[PDB]
RNA sequence: GAUAAGGGAAGUCGGCAAAAUAGAUCCGUAACUUCGGGAUAAGGAUUGGCUCUAAGGAUCGGAACGAUCAACUUAGAACUGGUACGGACAAGGGGAAUCUGACUGUCUAAUUAAAACAUAGCAUUG
RNA sequence: UAUCUGGUUGAUCCUGCCAGUAGUCAUAUGCUUGUCUCAAAGAUUAAGCCAUGCAUGUCUAAGUAUAAGCAAUUUAUACAGUGAAACUGCGAAUGGCUCAUUAAAUCAGUUAUCGUUUAUUUGAUAGUAUACUUGGAUAACCGUGGUAAUUCUAGAGCUAAUACAUGCUUAAAAUCCCGACUGUUUGGAAGGGAUGUAUUUAUUAGAGAUGAUUCAUAAUAACUUUUCGAAUCGCAUGGCCUUGUGCUGGCGAUGGUUCAUUCAAAUUUCUGCCCUAUCAACUUUCGAUGGUAGGAUAGUGGCCUACCAUGGUUUCAACGGGUAACGGGGAAUAAGGGUUCGAUUCCGGAGAGGGAGCCUGAGAAACGGCUACC
RNA sequence: CAGCCGAGCCUUUUUUACUUUGAAAAAAUUAGAGUGUUCAAAGCAGGCCUUUGCUCGAAUAUAUUAGCAUGGAAUAAUAGAAUAGGACGUUAU
RNA sequence: CGGCACCUUACGAGAAAUCAAAGUCUUUGGGUUCUGGGGGGAGUAUGGUCGCAAGGCUGAAACUUAAAGGAAUUGACGGAAG
RNA sequence: CCCGUCGCUACUACCGAUUGAAUGGCUUAGUGAGGCCUCCGGAUUGGCGAGAAGCUGGUCAAACUUGGUCAUUUAGAGGAAGUAAAAGUCGUAACAAGGUUUCCGUAGGUGAACCUGCGGAAGGAUCAU
């Protein structure tokens, strides 16, 4: 696994290593802290919460992840109870959401993992990984 | 015509959509500028709330400019060496953003020889004001090489069909050995 | 679709303003301006329904095409300008000033005040930033910029603006003890003292506040303008009943007192 | 042995004779069925030349790398021309049904190749 | 009013339906109809087709008046009142109508834009390194017309701008770069360039704001078919003498760059739609899910392109089909729980015979705009 | 004097679901307060000795899944220290 | 203790025949699967699927109809008994 | 009381040669208007610039022909049903031990009800030796 396997040098943009290598990173916000993998790493993500240009704004999403096929993305599902008032009962149901991991995060399926909303970031994903809890 | 709407494609399940509405102006789509080297020729374009984009058709200079010394100069564009998105852009000669492009060398190399005295009539103070500003005059091998062939290995970092310029950096540092092992192959 | 609108239909107008339902199928739509639709009082509503000084709206314009009617020390031809919280309007051919604000019933009320407080009015501080060539700027609700502010004010901070010259006479800092009214949702109109600020990080603090009368009431800190540096003692004149909510049945008691 | 305006089987017992189709790549393929087929069903697109690009290996050296050597296949692009290009050669016409024999096979050398004979399967007899 | 009654038997008690009964902001129809108030009304079938007329125009002291228009001589021989026609500006993207399409689409509640555009309103914001004020077009107009026919217009002759195209006028310093000469232990310097603001890069502050940013803002080096820092209009006419058409200046129109604000827009998070399995697998050629780079867009995003992986949805009902389906606020009936309806006075969406493509503009894929096909 | 809620001390002292409260939730419609439209359906008016003006008003509830904030810890789930890779040393080396 | 049943009673249930479950059901809630919604047309037609076939499974509608049906009572009748 | 062929009348739906027919949506392939972008071009018209027609290549893409598919209606010689009407012909299958107890599954036979074989059931005509 190496950084530099694309057809295009992978950089922070505008972040710049005078020769006569430099990091850039942020902390998120609302409480969540920042893998020391994104502060120490070499991996370039410009979708990252920490390392890249993306920001963690809206809603926070928990659920357990069901795919990792998918690179630098996995797919949660969120268990919930729907209410149908005319039985005074309740019936299971699912919502799939893909959400992007950046590689300062380790997750297999089965692990619960919390979710920030983002910009659109892909046609199906706006969710990106800020948490992480083994299964 | 070009439509940027996500109508059109069908859903993360794979089911198509049916048709919602007709095509709206706020959601239009243009043509590629596909900006050339030749005799400087740009076009203007209107664009929502009446601003202007400027596709740039022909170009032969812009602004590069050399990151370690803080210096920007308008030089010669003298072709597209290298691009990371696609080779007939290489093979065209088509000035996209992050374009691999050679620029003419003369204009930072006088400024350098000006600057420091080296190579790649004074007065005592001239000479002083040299010899302070030596030392930090060594500059990196494969860029040094370069200027032999006064031509040095530049990316495009402004977005011609945008903009109008077809500008950039001087590559440097592990990029340039980046860029340099990709053309060397 | 296609552009903005420009009319208002009588049912979608604000509440606030009590329009009756059979006048017409339209209402006054407010023009733009210094404060927002849904939060504003046209000068045309103003004048007919609440003054009652024009018969209608052919009438309103006639009175303010005669250069009458004046917000914040400004002469005002737009027959729906927007109006809006802590605003003045001067009618000196009637040597009257009103100030629009709250009253308790969530209304804006038609509240007198002398020429020497119509002088003057207070803005809560937006936002603090910098403009060009790094000069500092605050932004007040009523979308007032104002240059060079004192370095202490910042955001939920109150000024008070001269009207006159448009510069700041001084300020209140947003903290707690400070007088308050509340300007929306349901509190809408109520004075009271902040108690607590609760905070919630990417979301919406939450104001905590006292009513003269010991009651308790939680706000938005959005809803939320300081209007005073402790309680007794406002900036401004308060309308009557001072921002104290009486209960339906304190009010038909009251009401009954009142009447006999 | 060739060609033929317009029509296109009106010719004839009867489309006899001739014409049309035809290689390859890709797409698409119905009824029915003994599930094996039908099927190249039907029905479409492309194909030259030139200049390039990419992929597919062997042997050595302690190596995700170097050195040397090597076969024709496939895919993509630009350009180009009187829109031509399986350029000669070579090379299926197709479909809906009825009668009949299941099929492959066989015979009247020298007028009949068929529905005739045979056949597997079935049954009977000694 | 939380209600029942008639019908199977010779008679009985049941199951069970048929029938009766009441309402409908529920339609039609029959018969009948004196008064007052209030008031729906070509939705259903045909988003079928349309004769005719109207439905979007617009001028203030303050853009342009030599009407050969009217009116009076008046503070006026540049014009001065009123005022057709035209140019310019703005509006025509609102409103009104309808419900055909549309089943995670619309819509509702709830979010986001640290992911964008924004005429207008309201606040702020520009001394930047020929001038007593620049040009040449064109309309209306006059008179020659061509066509059967249109809100068609053509030659020729005039003439204006807040139309079009250009262009100066200015503080005081200070700072940076090159640097002839010079001092000669590294200082001084003549002389050249550059400074506002916009654009586009690269490199530095950002150790004032935010929960959070590569934010606001500033700086350095440059760049640009070089943005704009008023060649405009009305009323008053004042002050200083150095009495020269001297120098100064009061309230306003309109306009202008950027930021903010307001009116908006575009995308956007979460959850929630009726029947159907005689619909069980769907998507992915030729974008389906994701990654990298770009293009395009006002901006995010497979929105599009190239390369690369093989992903994405599904019995918790995907996909397909039906809907005599626009969604919601709501409506009818109602002990409670429910059942049924919502084309239709408000909000959102969509469409203007069916499709598609555009021009102008801040704003339209507009149809009382255009282009083409049917 | 009992009863009913709230407290505060002393007695060795991870994820949900649910339920409470709140914030924010268009008007019209519904329920509902006031008010002699001559009554009423409605409407949001109106009333005062008669006014060179005085003056009550234009309430209040309901929405309900989802989201947000919040109090409670019964009921129903979920995780933990078993090859100890377990917990504390706040100032342990 | 487990079974196969049986006898009595009816607290209880049921329209009744009867039922120790067919009880603990308007004083209506231990858990869960399947099935029915007046009688016919009709387990028919059509589509699918399984089967060599016979056929199985799934499975309508038009139309038609005021009853069809359950349990019991009295009588009448019986090529039933006494 | 009652069942089924058969005969008359009427209605509803079904099968059926006709490669039946009609209407609407989607779509392969072919052809392809028009706008937009781009490429040259350069009528004429200002002092090098502006610039019309037209041209090159793209892009969005209406529309037509063929084929495929989906959906909704519809004709049909003949065949085979159901129901209603009347109780017409033939018999007497069921209801009593209905005169051979009845019924179920299955398989043959037969004008028709039905009969027969095999295995079940009691809803039996036996709760019993
Ligand atoms: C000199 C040879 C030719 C001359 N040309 C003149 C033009 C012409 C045109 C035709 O039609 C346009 C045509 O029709 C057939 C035939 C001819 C003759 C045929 C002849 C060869 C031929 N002779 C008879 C048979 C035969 C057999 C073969 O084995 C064989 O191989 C060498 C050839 C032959
Ligand atoms: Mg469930
Ligand atoms: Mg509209
Ligand atoms: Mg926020
Ligand atoms: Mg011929
Ligand atoms: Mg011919
Ligand atoms: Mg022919
Ligand atoms: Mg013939
Ligand atoms: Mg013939
Ligand atoms: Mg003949
Ligand atoms: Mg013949
Ligand atoms: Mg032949
Ligand atoms: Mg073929
Ligand atoms: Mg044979
Ligand atoms: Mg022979
Ligand atoms: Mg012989
Ligand atoms: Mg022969
Ligand atoms: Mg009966
Ligand atoms: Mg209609
Ligand atoms: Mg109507
Ligand atoms: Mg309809
Ligand atoms: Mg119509
Ligand atoms: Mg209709
Ligand atoms: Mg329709
Ligand atoms: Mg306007
Ligand atoms: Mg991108
Ligand atoms: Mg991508
Ligand atoms: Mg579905
Ligand atoms: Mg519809
Ligand atoms: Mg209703
Ligand atoms: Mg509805
Ligand atoms: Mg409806
Ligand atoms: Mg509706
Ligand atoms: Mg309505
Ligand atoms: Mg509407
Ligand atoms: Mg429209
Ligand atoms: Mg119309
Ligand atoms: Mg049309
Ligand atoms: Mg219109
Ligand atoms: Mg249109
Ligand atoms: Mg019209
Ligand atoms: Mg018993
Ligand atoms: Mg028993
Ligand atoms: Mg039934
Ligand atoms: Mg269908
Ligand atoms: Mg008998
Ligand atoms: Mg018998
Ligand atoms: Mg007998
Ligand atoms: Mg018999
Ligand atoms: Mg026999
Ligand atoms: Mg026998």
């Amino acid at each position: 696994l190496t950084v530099q396997s694309e057809r295009a040098f992978q950089k922070q943009p505008h972040i710049f290593t005078n020769p006569k290598t430099k990091r850039w990173y942020k902390d998120v916000g609302l409480g969540f802290k920042t893998p020391k993998a994104a502060i120490e790493g070499s991996y370039i993500d410009k979708k990252c919460p920490f390392a890249g240009t993306v920001s963690i704004r809206g809603k926070i999403l928990t659920g357990t992840v069901v795919s990792t096929k998918m690179h630098r993305t996995i797919i949660i599902r969120r268990d919930y109870l729907h209410y149908v008032p005319k039985y005074n009962r309740y019936e299971k149901r699912h919502k799939n959401v893909a959400a992007h991991v950046s590689p300062a995060f380790r997750v297999e399926e089965g692990d619960v993992v919390t979710v920030g909303q983002c910009r659109p970031i892909s046609k199906t994903v706006r969710f990106n990984v800020l948490k992480v809890s083994a299964g | 015509g070009i439509s940027r709407d996500s109508r059109h494609k069908r859903s993360a399940t794979g089911a198509k959509r049916a048709q919602f509405r007709k095509k709206r102006k706020f959601e239009l789509g243009r043509q590629p500028a596909n900006t050339k080297i030749g005799p400087k020729r740009i076009h203007s374009v209107r664009t929502r709330g009446g601003n202007q984009k400027f596709r740039a058709l022909r170009v032969e200079t812009g602004n590069f400019s050399w990151g370690s010394e803080g210096v920007s100069r308008k030089t010669r564009i003298a072709g597209v060496v290298y691009h990371p998105s696609n080779n007939e852009l290489v093979r065209t000669n088509t000035l996209t953003k992050s374009a691999v492009v050679q620029i003419d060398a003369t204009p930072f190399r006088q400024w350098y020889e000006n600057h420091y005295g080296a190579t790649l009539k004074r007065s005592r103070k001239v000479e002083r004001k040299l010899a302070a500003r030596s030392g930090a005059a060594a500059i990196e091998s494969a860029v040094d090489s370069q200027f032999g062939s006064g031509r040095l290995y530049a990316v495009i970092s402004s977005r011609p069909g945008q903009s109008g310029r077809c500008d950039g950096y001087i590559l440097e540092g592990e990029e340039l050995a980046f860029y340099l092992r990709r053309l060397t192959a | 679709a296609r552009g903005p609108k420009k009319h208002l239909k009588r049912l979608a107008a604000p509440s606030h303003w009590m329009l009756d339902k059979l006048s017409g199928t339209y209402a006054p739509r407010p023009s733009a301006g210094p404060h927002k639709l849904r939060e504003s009082l046209p000068l045309v509503v103003f004048l007919r329904n609440r003054l009652k000084y024009a018969l209608n709206g052919r009438e309103v314009k006639a009175i303010m095409m005669q250069q009458h009617v004046q917000v914040d020390g400004k002469v005002r031809t737009d027959t729906t300008y927007p109006a809006g919280f802590m605003d003045v309007i001067t009618l000196e051919a009637t040597n009257e000033h009103f100030r629009l604000v709250y009253d308790v019933k969530g209304k804006f009320a038609v509240h007198r005040i002398s020429a020497e407080e119509a002088a003057y009015k207070l803005g809560k501080v937006k936002k603090v930033q910098l403009g060009k060539k790094g000069v500092p700027y605050v932004v007040t609700h009523d979308g007032r910029t104002i240059r060079y502010p004192d370095p202490l004010i910042r955001a939920n901070d109150t000024v008070k603006i001269d009207l006159a010259t448009g510069k700041i006479d001084d300020f209140i800092k947003f903290d707690t003890g400070r007088l308050v009214m509340v300007t929306g949702g349901r509190n809408l109109g109520r004075v009271g003292v902040i108690v607590h600020r609760e905070k919630h990080e990417g979301g919406f603090d939450l104001v905590h506040i006292k009513d003269a009368l010991e009651n308790t009431f939680v706000t938005r800190l959005s809803n939320v303008f300081v209007i005073g540096t402790e309680a007794g003692k406002p900036w401004v004149s308060l309308p009557k009943g001072k921002g104290i909510k009486l209960s339906i049945s304190e009010e038909r008691d009251r009401r009954r007192a009142q009447q006999g």
